[PDB]
Order: structure tokens, then sequence, then C-alpha cells
């Protein structure tokens, strides 16, 4: 004499409210991998220490020793990318099942999930996929696209063109759904209206679509354009989340271990001119070989995914 | 009979295309049993019944055509008068002492004196109308109902004598050889439990431990010598202290009858049963009240009520059974007297398995300061309504309500070992004062459990039967069913409890982690709802060909919401062909009564109720940016939106043969059941958010044959005997299963769910260490087998390069615990007024891994041991077969590898033993009083009987054990033997 | 509020029987309070003998 | 979360023997003699859990400052009562001339 088979479990937390889905998405935001710093380890701007217990982790990354790395070398977090992608996809698939929330709040939750998915696919395809501008790379299989929450499916690698098409589609989906112009400073990791434009500008810059890159950079620059004047303040880092330059303080690019285990080579520092506030604000005092430790990261307060300084250069290059 | 009941509709025997087993429940077939699941052993071919315990009220493990799931419902479905029963599942546990805390099934509340038949649905053609609950088999219960006529009043009284449990098969060391072993160990370098024992406490008290070690018996003072010789001559009968014979009572009164319009049945039963362990017992009082009214020539309404009340009294033990009287029979020292010469308590401080001697145990103090009491109140009501629209169309609806409330109460007083161990486990270290304290307050503990299982099921069916041209018969049924189930438990604990004052004391837990080690109040709740749509069809042509089919659509809240799998059918197609009713074979009709071939194919389902389609998470207060903290949800379980039932694709080919006026019936059934989409843990690709999840992926196969032979050997005016041989062979294999990377025992893939893998040993070497085999077949020691390396030379610093995937190859498959060959022989003789029933049941082909008689590293000399310790290798007995007691003084690397890998010794092939036993389940002799004597006393009928239960077991040897199926769990009493006298009167 | 009752009685020269099923749901004037009762009655009487 | 469980049980057994006679058509006598044994149980259990999450069904520990405040907020209490009654009764009635 009973039906309506829809009784949920009463032993755990099953997210149904907009508050619970925001908690789930915040947990997803927490686990965004710090793999862009590990990738920049392969560039000319970082130098691992000369001691052991630090060469075994990052040396093979530094030397591009892909074929025969050390067993204990630091690995790229492929699992965390797809965990955050799973949670983003869950929030996307729950659009109409989110209760106890106004249409604007739910729409912004889904837009943040869309932009998180686009950003994760973007950084993943730039880590493990051939560059878009490279000839013969638009049809090379780079990474699988996590576009659902399926568990009994094996994902195959998508071509770079398909991945970038998905990224652009998700940016467009988020553009019509994020409706928060500014977030609190403590909550600033969440994507704001300008985050969509900043991500579009970066994606178009990486793709080579200069007109769209300039359009997006100017669109965000019409609202947020104030920079950090370090001639007035010679010790203020734009990388700081409290800065007026920050747009999304999501990704702490340099982890504690990675920051503590790298110097800045003198060859890179030679790019700075004599009068430059970045020369002293970013790094510490020289050493025996002129190598400087960087004070621009390594702790969670230097969290930054997008900011105005990057968009100025995006517009300039476009 | 010519009717088969499936719980949904009635099938004529000539139209039955399914594999169905049938048993008639009566005193002559079923012996003086008290549960209807203990009466099924050896009487249905393909239904294997195993005893969980010998304790009163303990459930039985029933498997129909093998095991059908790896992690799911493995128990059959019990159907009472068309309404499925809840609470009949037998939960499995890894802790061997949990067998002492098992929960009774609802089947225990049903008097077999009220059941008429038991029909077991084995095939896909028989079970596929149950959909998601069909894979494990269905046992449908038909209850007795009143017959049209004068009231029939049956009184039955049974008086049972249960002989005491004789612990002579346990092969324990008597006081003389126990003291001899303790003296021999005190002289050697074996140093474990050196502080434990009675010899080492007598000698250490006077201070000649070193004097005895160097000198021996001579170096011992006359006073200590007289103390030891007094120890040797102290003999205690622990079987008499712990166990006893019992007298059990059973009474039943039934009154049936009927009108042309109303049929009625009433029954009252009460039994009291005692266990062989002193202080345990179980009484059951039940009432049955059935009635059926013909409201009209079309409408018929019936109400059936079964109310039940069972009271169980027993002992509570530790979590790991150091108090357990059944295990204590193998553990108590033969020279330890529980009482002083002045009548005071003497404590056993060697109960703990470690070297600690601080908490003392007394069985007389435990039976006085400790109590476990449970009460089960059960109700089951079925309302049936039937409406005959035509002579062809008929609509029948049914509502079944079921309630089962179990209230348990465990009390441990301050002066008991249970409370002592509970207090000891509360030891904690406080930083405020550098010391160790106990947060559990001084006093007792009172624990209260309340578990309620409720169910409401509603079924509606519409059946249409037609015949065309006298040679076509069509039966079509269409139904719906809604079933909701609740399970709610509450547990409460109070420490500082005074038994007489009923007061309590506060507990200050140091952490929230210790607050869960000693839970004070917890509540669990579970709801489930199920919606099903049916259809059955049957078409018979020329009374010779029958084609049947079943379709069922099942939906539940335990399944995912994906549209791809939501409503998938659970169908069946079957066909009967009666070769006997064929015009080309009518010549062989003077001697052949029946030839028929059944072929069935179907899809069965199973529900795993421990898995959910929902995002189960937890709240964590973390922070992404400095200064901003918020609640976040961490995913504990993945949201499987494709969660579904577990498929079982099965085929069945059966032969029915009957010759010489049913002088010999044969029924063979070969079946193959391939189960796929089984729910289990899978190592998923990382492209989903998770490393592993429980999903529908695994596979199993159960393939076999069942044979039922029924012979009428002689039929004379006076003497007549019949034989029933039931046989079944089943082959179980796990086809796909995920094995953890860090698991060294091999997986079951290609082997039964109950597979036993053991490390085959080449015997013993010249020093008494076990000897192994390598891949070349050469007798290899543990150092060579594991390639042990000790670079530091300190002994305990030993290491091995052998990977888990390579340790997996050291194990070889022995056999399955689940016995492949099962069945029984039932002989029934009758001679005038005398009737003799002999029921024998065989389980052949199994293996059981028994716990080692003694550990060669951790042997506790403060506890009693088998005589197997006398067969061990010693320097004085160099031809001993069992491994010697080893020390770290010699071969330190091997000793400390055996020490950390404690499962190498426990998985040796010498502790695995065969399981081939025949058991005399029942031997009954009856006598019906002559009609003259019954008429003299005004009795419609009278009968007496003497029954013997479990009087004889033979087969493979079970040495050092009390029962062939007591070889796995030492914490459960063996199946009792009984001699019962029954008096039945028919007024 | 709802109430339903179904009773079936009868008798023989030797057995008299009564059965009854009732169910009511009642609500209180205060919002959120209510009480339902479901009950069964099953009486039977047999003349085993004169 | 507060949980109460109150159980009231009773078992009563009565036996009576009645004798009815009439004499001379004007005397009627009815005599009844009986015994009764009745036993009653009343058992209550109360349990309380603070820190309770309704959806998670979890609980949090309570540290009472004293034993007096541990009774102001009882966490687990049990009450039990048995009673037994034995009765022997008789009735008589005598009617004359209706």
């Amino acid at each position: 004499c009973d039906s309506y088979l829809d009784i949920r479990p009463v032993g755990s937390v099953i997210p149904q409210t907009a508050e619970e889905y925001r908690a789930l998405l915040a947990r997803a935001y927490l686990n965004v991998p710090n793999d862009r710093g590990l990738a920049c380890l392969r560039s000319d701007e970082m130098l691992v220490n000369d001691n052991e217990y630090d060469r075994n982790s990052y040396g093979d990354i530094e030397r591009w020793n892909d074929v025969s790395p050390f067993p204990g070398t630091s690995q790229f977090t492929w699992s965390n990318f797809y965990n955050v992608l799973f949670i983003a996809n869950q929030v996307i698939e729950s659009q109409k099942e989110i209760t106890e929330g106004t249409p604007e709040v739910v729409n912004q939750l889904v837009g943040e999930a869309h932009l998180l998915r686009a950003y994760l696919h973007f950084v993943l395809v730039n880590l493990h996929g051939q560059p878009y501008t490279k000839s013969g790379a638009l049809n090379s299989k780079s990474i699988p696209l996590k576009l659902d929450t399926d568990l009994e499916k094996t994902l195959g690698r998508n071509t770079v063109e398909e991945v970038y098409t998905s990224i652009l589609s998700d940016i467009e989906h988020a553009r019509e759904l994020i409706n928060k112009e500014k977030w609190e400073t403590v909550f600033s990791y969440r994507f704001n209206v300008l985050s969509v434009d900043a991500l579009q500008s970066r994606v178009s810059l990486y793709m080579g679509a200069w007109p769209k890159c300039l359009e997006s950079a100017e669109a965000v620059l019409a609202k947020k354009s104030v920079l950090v004047d370090m001639n007035e303040t010679p010790l203020a880092l734009p990388n700081h989340f409290e800065s007026v330059e920050s747009i999304t303080a999501l990704e702490q690019v340099m982890g504690s271990s990675v920051n503590n285990a790298v110097w800045v080579p003198a060859t890179f520092l030679a790019l700075y001119q004599e009068g430059d506030k970045r020369l002293a604000a970013y790094f510490a005092a020289p050493d025996e070989n002129g190598n400087r430790k960087s004070s621009k990261g390594g702790k969670r307060e230097f969290s930054c995914t997008f900011r105005v300084g990057e968009l100025y250069l995006n517009a300039a290059e476009a | 009979d010519a009717v088969v009941v499936t719980g949904y509709q009635t099938v004529e025997r000539r139209k039955l295309t399914a594999a169905v087993g049938k048993l008639n429940i009566s005193d002559e077939t079923i012996g003086a049993v008290k549960s209807i699941d203990q009466a099924l052993a050896g009487q249905i071919a393909g239904l294997s019944v195993t005893s969980t315990s010998g304790a009163p009220g303990a459930p039985a493990k029933i498997r129909i055509r093998g095991t059908s799931s790896l992690n799911g419902t493995q128990d059959p479905l019990w159907v009472l008068d068309g309404i499925p029963l809840e609470g009949t599942d037998v939960p499995q546990s890894n802790v061997l002492n949990d067998v002492s805390n098992i929960q009774q099934s609802s089947i225990a509340g049903l008097n077999p004196a009220d059941i008429e038949n038991i029909t077991v649905l084995k095939d896909a053609a028989a079970t596929a109308i149950y959909g998601a609950r069909a894979a494990n088999g269905v046992i449908v219960i038909t209850t007795k109902k009143g017959k049209v006529g004068k009231p029939v009043i049956n009184f039955s009284s049974k008086f049972t004598y249960m002989p005491t449990l004789s612990t002579n098969r346990l092969n324990m060391l008597n006081s003389q050889e126990k003291v001899d072993l303790e003296l021999e160990l005190l002289r050697s370098n074996f140093a474990y439990g050196d502080n434990k024992g009675g010899v080492s406490k007598i000698i250490s008290g006077y201070g000649l431990t070193d004097a005895y070690k160097k000198g021996g018996w001579s170096a011992l003072t006359p006073e200590a010598q007289t103390d030891i010789s007094r120890l040797r001559n102290t003999e205690t009968d622990w079987g008499d202290i712990l166990f006893r014979d019992a007298f059990n009572q059973e009474y039943s009164l039934s009154l049936s009858g009927g009108n042309e319009r109303v049929t009625y049945y009433t029954s009252i039963g009460y039994y009291q049963e005692n266990g062989n362990v002193k202080g345990v017992g179980l009484d059951r009082l039940n009432i049955v009240a059935k009635t059926s009214y013909k409201v009209n020539r079309m409408l018929k309404f019936g109400v059936s009520l079964f109310v039940n009340r069972r009271n169980n009294k027993t002992y509570l033990t530790d979590t790991y059974g150091l108090v357990n009287p059944v295990y204590y029979s193998r553990k108590a020292n033969p020279y330890y007297q529980p009482f002083d010469a002045n009548g005071n308590y003497v404590y056993d401080f060697d109960v703990q398995n470690n070297s600690d001697t601080d908490l003392g145990f007394n069985i007389f103090e435990e039976r006085k300061n400790t109590s476990n009491e449970e009460t089960i109140n059960a109700l089951s009501s079925i309302f049936d309504a039937e409406l005959r629209f035509n002579d062809k169309l008929k609509f029948t609806t049914q509502l079944g309500l079921q309630l089962d409330k179990a209230s348990k109460e465990q009390i441990a007083d301050k002066e008991s070992f249970s409370m002592r161990i509970i207090r000891k486990n509360s030891k904690y270290w406080d930083s405020a004062s550098q010391s160790n304290k106990y947060f559990i307050p001084d006093g007792g503990v009172h624990k209260a459990y309340e578990n309620t299982n409720s169910q409401i099921t509603w079924k509606a069916m519409g059946e249409y039967r037609d015949s065309f041209n006298d040679i076509h018969e069509l039966e079509v049924m269409v139904g719906t069913e809604l079933r909701k189930t609740w399970y709610e438990t509450l547990f409460s604990a109070g420490y500082g409890f005074d038994r007489q004052t009923l007061t309590t004391k506060p507990v200050v837990f140091p952490d929230e982690d210790r607050a869960r080690q000693f839970p004070l109040h917890q509540k669990t709740y579970k709801e489930n709802a199920y919606v099903s749509f049916f259809s059955t069809a049957s078409y018979s042509l020329m009374n010779r060909y029958t084609f049947g089919g079943s379709i069922r659509f099942d939906g539940s809240d335990l399944f995912g919401v994906d549209k791809k799998y939501r409503y998938l059918p659970l169908y069946s197609v079957s066909g009967l062909w009666r070769l006997s009713n064929e015009p080309f074979m009518q010549g062989t009709r003077k001697w052949m009564d029946n030839l028929a071939f059944r072929v069935s194919y179907g899809i069965q389902g199973n529900i795993d109720k421990n898995t959910s389609p929902f995002l189960l998470g937890k709240y964590i207060v973390d922070n992404i940016l400095p200064g901003g903290s918020e609640h976040m949800i961490d995913i504990n379980s993945a949201p499987n939106k494709k969660l579904r039932w577990e498929k079982t694709q099965s085929v069945n080919v059966g032969l029915d043969f009957s010759v010489l006026n049913q002088a010999l019936n044969l029924s063979v059934d070969y079946y193959y059941r391939k189960g796929t989409d089984l729910i289990g843990k899978q190592m998923l690709p990382l492209e989903t958010g998770f490393v592993s999840t429980n999903i529908n992926w695994a596979s199993m196969v159960n393939k076999g044959v069942e044979v039922s032979l029924s012979t009428r050997n002689v039929a004379t005016k006076n003497f007549s005997w019949y034989t029933n041989l039931n046989f079944a062979y089943n082959n179980n294999k796990v086809l796909r299963e995920a094995i953890p990377e860090a698991q060294t025992i091999p997986g079951r893939e290609g082997y039964p769910v109950d597979a036993i893998f053991a490390i085959k040993t080449a015997g013993l070497d010249e020093e008494g260490y076990p000897l192994f085999y390598d891949k070349e077949g050469k007798k290899v020691t543990l150092k060579e087998l594991y390639r042990l390396q000790d670079p530091f030379g300190l002994g305990f610093t030993v290491n091995s390069d052998v990977t888990p995937a390579e340790e997996r190859s050291f194990y070889s498959y022995i056999g399955s615990q689940d016995t492949p060959y099962t069945g029984g022989l039932i002989n029934t003789f009758s001679y005038k007024n005398w009737e003799l029933t002999a029921n024998l049941s065989f389980n052949l082909g199994g293996y059981v891994r028994t716990t080692p008689s003694y550990n060669f590293i951790n042997f506790d000399r403060g506890q009693n041991v088998n005589s197997d310790i006398l067969d061990r290798w010693t320097p004085e007995n160099t031809d001993g077969r069992l491994p010697a007691l080893i020390t770290s003084e010699k071969r330190a690397d091997e000793y400390y590898w055996y020490d950390q890998k404690s499962e190498i010794y426990k998985n040796l092939d010498i502790w695995v033993k065969k399981l081939n036993y025949f058991r005399l389940q029942n031997l009954r002799l009856g006598y019906r009083l002559p009609e003259k004597m019954t008429k003299s006393l005004g009795m419609g009928s009278a009968s007496v009987a003497i029954e013997g239960r479990n009087l004889l077991v033979f087969g493979s040897s079970y040495k050092n054990f009390l029962d062939p199926e007591s070889m796995y769990n030492p914490y459960a009493p063996p199946i009792p033997k009984s001699i019962t006298f029954s008096l039945n009167l028919n007024f």
C-alpha cells in the first residue's frame, strides 16, 4: 500500500540544497592541481636545488627526462584533475535537482561548474596535449574529455580541436549563467563575471585567435583595469589574493615543496632591467651563484588564476 | 498432488514447465523440529542446508543451486501464504565470536505444526515471477487451513531429552600431561608466556626458575615438588561445569473446520528449549488465527494472523570470546579449580591471549554477574480478497503486514570479566598528569538494543483461463505489487550501572574517537520501496505440449535513475513435452506412467541492498583562501546512476519419469546459471573521479545436476516401505573478480566463492621447521622460498623481495568449504500400526581450514591444548610430524619472518581437512493406537512416537572436534543430539 | 478525518467466528498533529464436545 | 534525539467452578468458587543523544560538570516493575419463591 520509490539514504550527507552543492563545488575548488608550476619546472625560470631528496623529485622534470625518469620523481596529478572534473560534471548534471536556492544562485553554481570544467580541460590539454598553434596538432589525440559522471565507461583520448571546442562551448555556457560581478576576498577563488572573459582571452591567446583574445581582454579591461603601482609600493606582489589586480584567486601555482626546492637561475634574472621593481619584489637577495629564492608563491595566500596584469599583456600581444 | 503453488498463482502438475521441489510437512516426514528451516536438510534435491550453530534459535544457511552473488543477498526468499517474509537473511561475519550474537530469523517464529507443504522454486521458469529476488531461489510456505466438515482438534505434546555435551572428542590434555608439558617448556629456551601457567607460577613463587632451568627436577625443593605433584593430581571436569543435559517441552493445540461458506483455523503453540551450555534457553509462544468467508458467489475474503513471542536467555562474552564457554571448554586448564577450599572464587588470569595476567575470569562469577536477554515480538497479517468476474476471469488482491521487534538487554556487573575487559580497553594517557587512567566509570554496564523490522506489501492479480476446441488451454495472469520495508535500530549504553539500583554514572571521553569506541546512543534507519508489474502466460496444446512465459518489471529506490536500465524485464520462457501422452508411445503405457521433458531459459535478478545510487559524502570544514573557512562536502561514495539488479542468465533441462503405478519416479535436472553484472569493487580508470567503486561488473557460474528418486520398494497388506534419494552436485566458479594489489592469498577467479588456498608443505626438516616446495618441486625452507635477506644481522630486520603477485603462487587450491555433493536418503517403513522413518543426509566433497592446534611461536602455556602438541617435533621426539616450537635464538630471520607474516603458518596445508559427513538427521518410530482404544477414550485418533535427532554422524574423520561442521568455528556449540517422546491426540 | 470498518461474523452448531478490521486517521485542530489506528479482531469458539 | 520505550505486559489466569441447583421449584441456589493468579510487568527505557544531526544520525559527547547536572540531562535510564497477585473468591446466591 506504499509507492513513491524515492527514499534517499539517512546515514550520510546527500547534497540536494544549493548550499550543499556549493559545499561540494568548494571541495572541488580545493583540489585544483598545482601542476602549472610543475610544468614551468621544465622552462628556463626555475632551478632545482643541488642537494639530494630534492633532485630525486624534480630533477628529471627539470631535464625533460621523460623516457627514463627516476622512480621517485614527482608525478603530475592526473587523478585530481578528473576528480574535480567529476564534481563539476555532477553539479552540471544536477541543474534542475538543486532545491532551496534562488534561480540566480543555482545559475551561478552551474556557470561556475561550467567554467571550472572548461578551465580544467584547458590546463590538462596544455599539459599533456600538443600546442594548438603547432602544425599537425589539431588532429592529435591529447586527453579524454570528462563530460559526464559515468563510472562504467572507459574514456578515449580526444583530438586537440575537440578539446578546445569543448572548452569554448563551456566558456559560452558559463557566460550566460554566471551572474556574480564580485565575490568576497575570502571567497575570491570562485569564478566571477570577469573570470569568463579572462579565461576566454587566455584560451583565444593559446589558440591564436587574436581578434577574440583582444575583444575579451578589452571587455574585462573596461571594468577592471587598475594595476599594482609598485613604484609607490616597492614590496607589493600582484600575485597576492588581497591585491586589486587579482580576478580569480583559485590556483596556488607553486606548492610549498616545489617552491622550497627551486631557485631562480641568473640567466632568467638577466632578463630584468636595472630599474625594475619586480627584480626586488619577486625574489630574495642573491646567493653564491646569483640564484634567488622566490617570494611570489609557496603559500596559499599567493593564489591567482587570472589577474589584470596578464590581461594587459594578452591585449598587447593580440 | 496435482497442484504447485508459486506464491502468485496455482499451476496444474500436468502444465508445470518449471523445476519445483515439494515437501509435505508432517510428523512422519519432518521430525520433532521447531523451525521450518532446520527441517529441510536432505529432503529437497538442490537445496543445501548448513547449521550456523547448535544453539537454540540459530538460523540455517540455505543455498538453492549454489551461491548466486559475491557481495549481495545469498539467502533464498521465504514466502508465507503469498506474502514474502522479511528478516530471514543470515548476516555473515568475519569475527568468529559473532556467531554467539547471531539474530534469529523470522522463520523461527513459525510453528511447523501449522505448515502443510514447503515448495521450493529452483528454476528460472519457477522463480522469474519474483524478478529481482529470484536468483537465490524461493521457498514458499503453505499454511494449514480448515477443511469443510466437523472441527478437527489436534493436541500434540513432545518431551525431549538432550544428553550432555561430552568434551571427549576435544582431545584435551589431562592434568598429568599438561603439567608434564609445562615442565618440559620451562626447561627449554621457548620464552613466551613464561610467566603464565601453574608450574611456572609455583616455581617462580619459591624462586627456583633459574635453579630448575639449570638443574631440573632434582634442583627443585621438596616443597615445590609436592606443589607440582599436587597440581598433576588435580583433575577438573570442565565439561560438567560448562555443559549439561536438558529437558525440553513442546505443546501444540490446533482447531480447524469449515462451512459451505466459512473455513476457520486456530492454533496455539508453546515450546521451551534449553541449550547444552548452562544458562541458555529459548521459549516460543505463538498463535495462529485464519478465517475465510464466502461473502458472495463471487467475493471471498480471508484474514490470516500469525503472532509470535520468543524469549532467549544466554551469555554475553567479549568481542573476541575469551569468556565463551564453548571455547572455554578447550581453554580451561585441567588442574584449575574454580572454587577455593573455603568456597571462594579462584580466578583464571590466563584467559587473555597476550602475556598479560591482570584480569581474572571465573565462570561461576560470570554466570552470576552477567546476563544476555532478548525478546522478539512478531506479527504477520494477510488479508486476501478474491472476486470471480466470470468463470474465466478472476481478480485476487492481497495485503500483507509484517512487524518484528527484537529487544535485547546485556548487563555486566562490576565484578565480571566482561566489565573488566571493557574498563581495561578504556586506558588512556592524559597530558595533565603523566599517567594512565580509565575513563569508563567504576561499576557495571547496561546495554539496550531495539531493532524493528516492518514491511507492508500489496499485490493485485488478474487471471484469465480459457479453453478452445478442447485441445487448446490458455492461462494469462497480469499483476502489480507495491512493497515497502523499514528497518530501525536503536542502541543505548550506560556505564556505572548498578543492577539493583538501576543508576548510571557519567563518562568523560578524552576524544571523539574514543566516544565511538564506546558508543552511548546510536540510531540507524532504513526505508525501501519496490514497485513491480507482472505477467505470466501458459499455452497447452493437445494435453501434451506446454509453453509458458514470465515477464516482470521491477523498480526500487536502491536502483539508479538512468533511463537505460530503469525498467528492464526479468523474463522466462519454458516448455514441457509429455512423451508419455504420445500416440507413437501408447504401447509403453501399461508400465510407464509418465515421461516428460522440461526445457527452461530465463533471466533472474538480485538486489544488493548495501549499495546506493546516491552521492554519500561528509562535511569537512576546510579553507581555500586564508581567513575564509567554510563547510565542504567530501565524497565517500560515487553516485552510480546506473545501479541495477544483478543478472543471472540460466538454463535448465529436466526429465520426469514414472513407472509401474508410481512404483519408481525419477526427476533429473541439469542446470547452468551464468550470473553477470554482479556488484563488487572494481579498479576503475582514473578518468572518472575515483580509483575504485562498487559497480555492476563481476561474474559467477553455478552449473550442476539434481536427481530425485522415489521408490516404493514393497507394498504388502501389512508391510510397506518407500525410499527417497535426493542428490545434487553443484560447481561454483568466480569468473571476474577484483583482487587487491596487496593481497598475497590468491583470488577466487576460476574457483568457488568458498575456495581454500593453502601453502603445501614438504613435511618437516631435521630441526622441526616446516618444509615447502619450490617451482621445481624441491623441498625448500622458508629462507629459500621467500629469499629472505638479513643485511643488518639483527634478526628482526629481515626483508624479502617477493612481490604479492609472487606470494600468490606459493598457495595451491585445496577445495571449497561449500560442499559440492549434497543430499539425503529417507526410508519409511510401515508395518500394521508401526511406522519407522530413517532420514540420513550427506554432505560430501568439502574442505575446512581449521585453526592450528597450537602456534609454534606464540604458544600460550597458560591455557589447555590438544594432544597434537604431543605429536610435535622435539629433540627428544625427532620423528614428530607437527612443527616444533621455534625460538629466535636459532634462525632469527625465519623466526621473525614467521612472526610478522602470521598467515603463513595459519595457511599451511596441514590445517585444511576434508568434509565428507553423513548425518542421521532423524530416526522416528511411531505407533498409532488401535481404533478400539481411541473409541474407548473418546478420541478421534491417538499416536505415540519416539524420535532420535542427530544420533549418528559418520564419514571423514573430524579429530579434535565435537562435530564435522564444528571444525570451522570453535565459538559455536555443536548440533545437539536429542531423544524425544511425542503424544498426539485427535479429539 | 477518515474511518473504515469491516466485520464478518457467523456461526455453526459447533463453531462461532468473528473477524474485524478497522482503520481510522484523525487530525487535531493544531497544525501537524494526528493519530491513526489500525486494528484487527479475530475471535473463534469451538464446541469440542458436548 | 530522545528515545522512549515503555512496555506494559500482563498475564492473568482465572479458574471458576459454578454449581446451580433448584429445590422444590421455589428454591434456587447458585454457588461459584474461583482462583486467580495475575502478574504484571512495566519496563521503561529512555535514551538521549546530543549533537544529533538529523540527516547523518550522529551524536557528540557531553561532559557534565557534576553528577547533579548528569541527572538534569539524563542520557540513559531504565525502570522496571513487577507485581504478582493471588486471589481466591466465591459468590453465593439464594432465591426463594422468585
